[PDB]
RNA sequence: UAAUUGCUAAGUUGAAACGAAGUCAAGAA
RNA sequence: GUGGUUUGGCACCUGAUGUCGGCUCGUCACAUCCUGGGGCUGGAGAAGGUCCCAAGGGUUGGGCUCGCCCAUUAAAGUGGCACGCGAGCUGGGUUCAGAACGUCGUGAGACAGUUCGGUCUCUAUCUGUUGUGGGCGCAGGAAAUUUGCGAGGGUCU
RNA sequence: UCUGGUAAGGAUAAGUGCUGAAAGCAUCUAAGCACGAAGCCGGCCUCAAGAUAAGAUUUCCAUAAAGGGUGGUUAAAG
């Protein structure tokens, strides 16, 4: 899981609990936090 | 702390305290009633009554043991004569302390200590 | 170590609130009829608890 | 000597008109109801209001547990206090006050809209908060009041 | 639940498997039920117990009436206990057989009093410097008590000199060695707070 | 605790490069 | 962009705001040393790397004077508090009068230098802190047993 | 010389999930529901009604020893 100021996008962008996430269950090395 | 410590130092070194107690014992034996501060009299009551108990066995051994405390020939003679004759058949409590007042110079609490067998009005 | 200010009269008197002279514990002689200190030989007559103690 | 001859009269302990009123907290907002309660306690609704005299009304609040807090205030308003020791700051919520008792929450809110002096410390004792609609205040004959009219 | 008791002293015994044990002897003694407290009348449930028989010379009239209501002889020490596994009436007796099934007990007492004590004995302070190497007069001194002008105060809870001992202390999980109902005696393994003759609370 | 019309759901309210665009509104291809 | 912990710039406070390191006593923050919970791995397991949440408690003794070394430990964290703390300590270092070497100056003397020696004052008023009482109130007068609004401690491995 | 620290009772952090529209697909989430930390609130220990919001329960009520003070013999209390 990588946290950075600017996150960008088969990965999908979702919003959970006021935070931004980019998730990809096919490849978990592309998860991102705190957009 | 002083838990279960049962003698008064009386503001003196050990040798001075023992000498003063011996002198007071001799004075009480010679003159049957003396006047002194209350704390000193309460210490003397502890010190002197086992000395009077030693005259219930008139032996050379008891005379010498009493002389070890007293070191006073006249006091020893009076104690093993008339004092012993008077305090025979009394099981302890040979002395009595009665408070009197206070001194002018230091407001010390004053009393007198006496032998109960030489006071007649107190039965 | 040193007072920064002098104390006022009020502050001094407030501290001295607890300065007092102790009242002696006085008992009456039921027979003799005078004052003496409780648990102490009455020096006027020499009696203590109804018995003569100091013979004048 | 007095050259005025036309003064404004201040009420005193023997001239105030103190009354017992009952108000309801069925669906009102906490702060909006408590501001009107503070005005009632202070005596801003009386024509003989005098700022140096306890001239207000004794207020009984019923249905205190039905009060409403909008937004996320029931757990998002953080009250802070200090015990006086190092590392001694503590947090609590209006939910914690309500759990302890509605009178504690109401007293905390009203003290804060009242004046910060001896008179206000005396005034806060004229408020009575009860959880339900059942209270025992006979011998004084309290008067029902519509808080929405104020 | 529990009873009152009086500490007698310490001894040493040998267990069944040849282990030397240090033991404390407690005279637990018969405790009588002097008051019963209820949720419906007091606000909580508890039993009040009295321990040591007192003569009428040392019992005030309010206490004498309080005992007369419960129909018991006057006692010297009273204490409340909670959570009894049963029903107990007013004026009944409990003895050291109450602890027969117990394995571990807790003992509450008042520790011995030391009077005014300095920081070294009271708090284990290290002392300033050495006994030599320029020491002047701070051998048993506390040292610094603050941190200059930014706090500009001594914090609450700073450890200083003061009265030490003579306060309520609890010791937990003392193993019970033996119960002697014929002498009202309880043997526990270890030490209990207080001097000989002091009153204890023994909790099952 | 006026009147009327909108916006904000963040208790926002009473600092930037750089990111989603949460939301309303006006458009063009 | 952030911080103000490095080197600086400014000269706004000061009939004295009087000193480095060590000792004693702490207290706070987290930018986590150990212990606790997790995402990813070019992670087979085993240990590792990197990131996230988390500050409760712990975080040795010596030979040398920031740093090196010896032996341990779960670990031997980073900082702030007038580079925390001398009306609490020390005086090894540093501002003093003696003396010597090197260098500089005609000389008096001086020095990115070095070396041996060299007085650390004060009886605590207010506030603060740790303990312990007297008065009154609650309450018309009392003897006991208590509930807990709250406060502090404990929390390691 | 004895005893203790310990688990996690409740809500949670980072994360893991179920059902699910906005956006007919998908989605741990916006309405909901399970978990999940030495961290937070508790349990444990001591103080604690001057908590002036001064609480409760039992019993006794004025003068002798209803309660005390002063006093005395003293203490493992100071
Ligand atoms: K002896
Ligand atoms: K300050
Ligand atoms: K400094
Ligand atoms: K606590
Ligand atoms: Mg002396
Ligand atoms: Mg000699
Ligand atoms: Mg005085
Ligand atoms: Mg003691
Ligand atoms: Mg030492
Ligand atoms: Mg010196
Ligand atoms: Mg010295
Ligand atoms: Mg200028
Ligand atoms: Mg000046
Ligand atoms: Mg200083
Ligand atoms: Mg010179
Ligand atoms: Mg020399
Ligand atoms: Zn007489």
């Amino acid at each position: 899981m990588k946290v950075r100021a600017s996150v960008k996008k088969e990965c999908k962008i979702v919003r959970r609990k006021g935070r931004l996430y980019v998730i990809n269950k096919k490849n978990p090395k592309y998860k991102q936090r705190q957009g | 702390m002083r838990h279960n410590k049962k003698f008064n130092h009386l503001g003196r070194k050990a040798a001075h305290r023992k000498a003063m107690l011996s002198n007071m014992a001799a004075s009480l034996i010679l003159h049957k009633r003396i006047f002194t501060t209350v704390a000193k009299a309460k210490a003397l009551r502890i010190y002197v009554e086992p000395l009077l108990t030693k005259t219930k066995e008139d032996t050379t051994h008891s005379r010498r043991i009493a002389f070890s405390y007293l070191q006073n020939k006249y006091a020893l003679k009076e104690l093993f004569g008339d004092v012993a004759a008077k305090i025979a058949d009394r099981p302890g409590g040979y002395t009595r302390i009665l408070k009197t007042g206070y001194r002018l110079g230091d407001n010390a609490a004053m009393c007198f200590i006496e032998l109960v067998d030489y006071n007649e009005n107190m039965l | 170590a040193h007072p920064k200010r002098r104390q006022s009269k009020t502050r001094t008197a407030k501290r001295r609130t607890h300065d007092k002279a102790v009242m002696p514990t006085l008992a009456k002689c039921p027979n003799c009829g005078a004052w003496h200190i409780y648990h102490t030989v009455c020096g006027d007559c020499g009696y203590y608890r109804g018995k003569l103690a100091i013979e004048k | 000597m007095d050259t005025l001859s036309f003064k404004t009269i201040s009420a005193n302990k023997a001239t105030v008109t103190k009354e017992w009123v009952i108000v309801d907290a069925e669906g009102q907002t906490l702060g909006r109801m408590c501001a009107k309660v503070a005005k009632l306690l202070r005596g801003k609704y009386k024509p003989n209001f005098t700022p140096h005299v306890d001239c207000g009304d004794n207020v009984i609040v019923i249905n205190a547990d039905k009060i409403v807090l909008s937004g996320n205030k029931w757990d998002g308003r953080i009250y802070l206090r200090h015990t006086g020791y190092p590392g001694g700051q503590r947090q609590f919520t209006p939910r914690d006050f309500m759990n302890k008792g509605p009178e504690y929450l109401f007293r905390k809110v009203v003290k804060g809209m009242l004046p910060k002096n001896r008179l206000g410390a005396k005034i806060i004792g004229n408020l009575y908060v009860y959880a339900g609609t059942e209270h025992k205040h006979e011998a004084q004959q309290p008067r029902q009041l519509d808080i929405n009219s104020l | 639940p529990g009873l009152l008791g009086k500490k007698i002293g310490m001894t040493s015994v040998f267990s069944a498997e040849g282990k030397n044990l240090p033991c404390t002897v407690i005279e637990v003694g018969p405790c009588v039920v002097t008051q019963v407290k209820t949720l419906e009348k007091d606000g909580y449930s508890a039993l009040q117990l009295g321990f040591v028989d007192a003569k009428e010379k040392h019992t005030t009239k309010p206490l004498a009436g309080h005992f007369k209501k419960a129909n018991v002889a006057p006692k010297r020490h009273l204490a409340e206990f909670k959570n009894f596994e049963g029903e107990h009436k007013l004026g009944d007796v409990l003895n050291v057989e109450f602890f027969s099934d117990a394995d571990f007990v807790d003992v509450v007492g008042t520790s011995k009093g030391k009077g005014f004590q300095g920081v070294v004995k009271r708090h284990g302070f290290g002392g300033v410097g050495q006994a030599t190497h320029g020491q002047h007069n701070r051998l048993r001194a506390p040292g610094a008590v603050g941190a200059c002008s930014y706090p500009a105060k001594v914090f609450k809870g700073t450890r200083m000199a003061g009265q030490m001992g003579n306060e309520r202390v609890t010791v937990q999980n003392l193993e019970v060695i033996k119960v002697m109902p014929e002498h009202n005696l309880l043997l526990v393994k270890g030490s209990v707070p207080g001097a000989k003759g002091s009153i204890l609370l023994i909790e099952k």
